[PDB]
RNA sequence: CGGUAAUACGGAGGGCGCGAGCGUUACCCGGAUUCACUGGGCGUAAAGGGCGUGUAGGCGGCCUGGGGCGUCCCAUGUGAAAGACCACGGCUCAACCGUGGGGGAGCGUGGGAUACGCUCAGGCUAGACGGUGGGAGAGGGUGGUGGAAUUCCCGGAGUAGCGGUGAAA
RNA sequence: AACCGGAUUAGAUACCCGGGUAGUCCACGCCCUAAACGAUGCGCGCUAGGUCUCUGGGUCUCCUGGGGGCCGAAGCUAACGCGU
């Protein structure tokens, strides 16, 4: 049910922050905001959706980033509404052109789940059972989508593509597709699927994230709910 | 005043090209026409037509590209590699048949203007004229 | 390279390269797109004239028509032989030599093309210039005039210093 | 400027202090040079934007000129940078 769910409170973002690479995707400057083309938000959302569906069907991996004020949470729910890795709180340097590395952090972070379950969960030399288990905290709270990624992805999904093209540009790098959420701050030519909408109302991060999220277990049967994700959405 | 005319259309085209543009107005001559015509037909572009803007006759030019492309930098390829002034008026260049030039072993034009009309290489070969070296595209 | 451990000097042995030769000096083209036609450059590397005005010169918008100078094409003449090149011969080989073949810009001549450049005739209004109405400005020249400050002179009042420096004189 | 003195200093033909001619100003006539600098000749056409600002015009959130600045697409450059 999309349509109308789109122009409720989604449509159109900023004014003159903007990149007039987008000028394509923009039915006008009235008011003195930009108001986005909504008819083409369609238009790229099922091209979108069919590159997603496929990949899904097939069994592949999109990986998702979001590490800004409003998307934050709503990623790490329907990341894991679809069982798929994420990264939330800080994009690394080289977590897909350094993985290798990059991953024996993963790698020694579960480690350390063997000795939080050990004949050691309540002994060694105790100034360790903070340096350790709060070290397992920074290994916590970066490392908590990215730890189920075993292999680069198949594609990556992307919320504000401007605040995220550190990601993007290693994406490219790799070949690895890029799907993003894209608004007038940013440059679709290097957005491989794109969603051109509003980056920022936590409305529409919702609206559609969430409803990628269908296709992704809906290319697998067994949908769910309108699913939790209203983190206190008002 | 413009000095030439065929260069400020030649580079119209560079300069639109390489900001992946789709369309370039140029003010309209016969023999910028032409030119056109012999662009067109060796699908370098995808055409032309006549038009008017501001009671004043232009010729609009479609421009074409290959396929957006893999890694970081999709830009397309470019039809229009390479386009090129040869004669001008500062120095006007004019051969005959026996040495009008191969334009990248075959793979490249020759525009060439002749008392038959404005000429591929080939076609001037063929026809067996020489005139005024137009310019090169590859 | 050489200042007591020298594959760089001098001799040894050995090794490398050419060989009836091998080295050296001079001169030429090369590499040198390092005078750049092909094929270069000038903010800071060498390099924008101190600025204008404009002479000659170079360059010149859109459309049509005449001419055919530039330019292109076809024929034909010229382009000696030697040389260079490809063949096939002759001195036992080759060097040398001979016979034959194949080319070519440039120029005269006849004929032809007219897209581009030239020229001549006529047209357009997008370049340039003018009209009308309006604007801001330490743009220039002439005269005139205003107040603050310093210096000097006259008057009042008034006393032992002032000024000056890092400190002083 | 010069010059005549006071200083300072190993010296001090200087920097600091006290004086002071040419000159600085005006008329007319010469000289013709400069880091005469944007170290960027003149003109025209083409090639994203954002922001501040001077002066016009309109239908006066802003739009359309002409000038003055910064940031920066594409591209350029040995680089630093340049970038309607
Ligand atoms: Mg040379
Ligand atoms: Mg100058
Ligand atoms: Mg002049
Ligand atoms: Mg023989
Ligand atoms: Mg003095």
């Amino acid at each position: 049910v999309k349509e109308l769910l789109e122009a409720g409170v989604h449509f159109g973002h900023e004014r003159k922050r903007w990149n007039p690479k987008f000028a394509r995707y923009i039915y006008a400057e009235r008011n003195g905001i930009h108001i986005i083309d909504l008819q083409k938000t369609m238009e790229e959302l099922e091209r979108t959706f069919r590159f997603i569906e496929d990949l899904a069907m097939r069994g592949g991996t999109i990986l998702f980033v979001g590490t800004k004020k409003q998307a934050q949470d709503i990623v790490r729910m329907e990341a894991e509404r679809a069982g798929m890795p994420y990264v939330n709180q800080r994009w690394l340097g080289g977590m897909l052109t350094n993985f290798k590395t990059i991953s024996q952090r993963v790698h020694r972070l579960e480690e350390l789940e063997a000795l939080f379950a050990s004949p050691e969960i309540e002994e060694r030399p105790k100034k360790e059972q903070v340096r350790l288990k709060h070290e397992l905290e920074r290994l916590q709270k970066y490392l908590s989508g990215f730890r189920l990624l075993k292999r680069l992805p198949d594609a990556i999904f992307v919320v504000d593509p401007t605040k995220e093209a550190i990601a993007v540009r290693e994406a490219r790098k790799l070949f690895i597709p890029v799907i993003a959420l894209a608004d007038t701050d940013s440059d679709p030519d290097l957005v491989d699927y794109i969603i051109p909408g509003n980056d920022d109302a936590i409305r529409s991060i919702q609206l559609i994230l969430s409803r990628a999220v269908d296709l992704i277990i809906q290319a697998r049967g067994g949908v769910v709910e309108p699913s939790p994700s209203y983190a206190l959405v008002q | 005043m413009l000095t030439d005319p065929i260069a400020d259309m030649l580079t119209r085209i560079r300069n639109a090209t390489r900001v992946y543009k789709e369309s370039t107005d140029v003010p309209a001559s016969r023999f910028k026409e032409e030119i056109l015509r012999i662009l067109a037909r060796e699908g370098f572009i995808k055409g032309y037509e006549r038009v008017d803007v501001d009671g004043k006759p232009y010729l609009r030019v479609y421009l074409k590209y290959g396929p957006r492309r893999q890694g970081p930098d999709p830009r397309p390829e470019q039809v229009i590699h390479h386009i090129r002034r040869i004669s001008k008026p500062g120095r006007r260049v004019y051969v005959g048949v026996k040495e009008i030039p191969r334009v990248r072993r075959g793979l490249g034009i020759a525009i060439l203007s002749t008392s038959k009309g404005v000429l591929t290489d080939r076609e001037a070969r063929k026809l067996g004229v020489g005139g005024e070296l137009i310019c090169e595209v590859w």
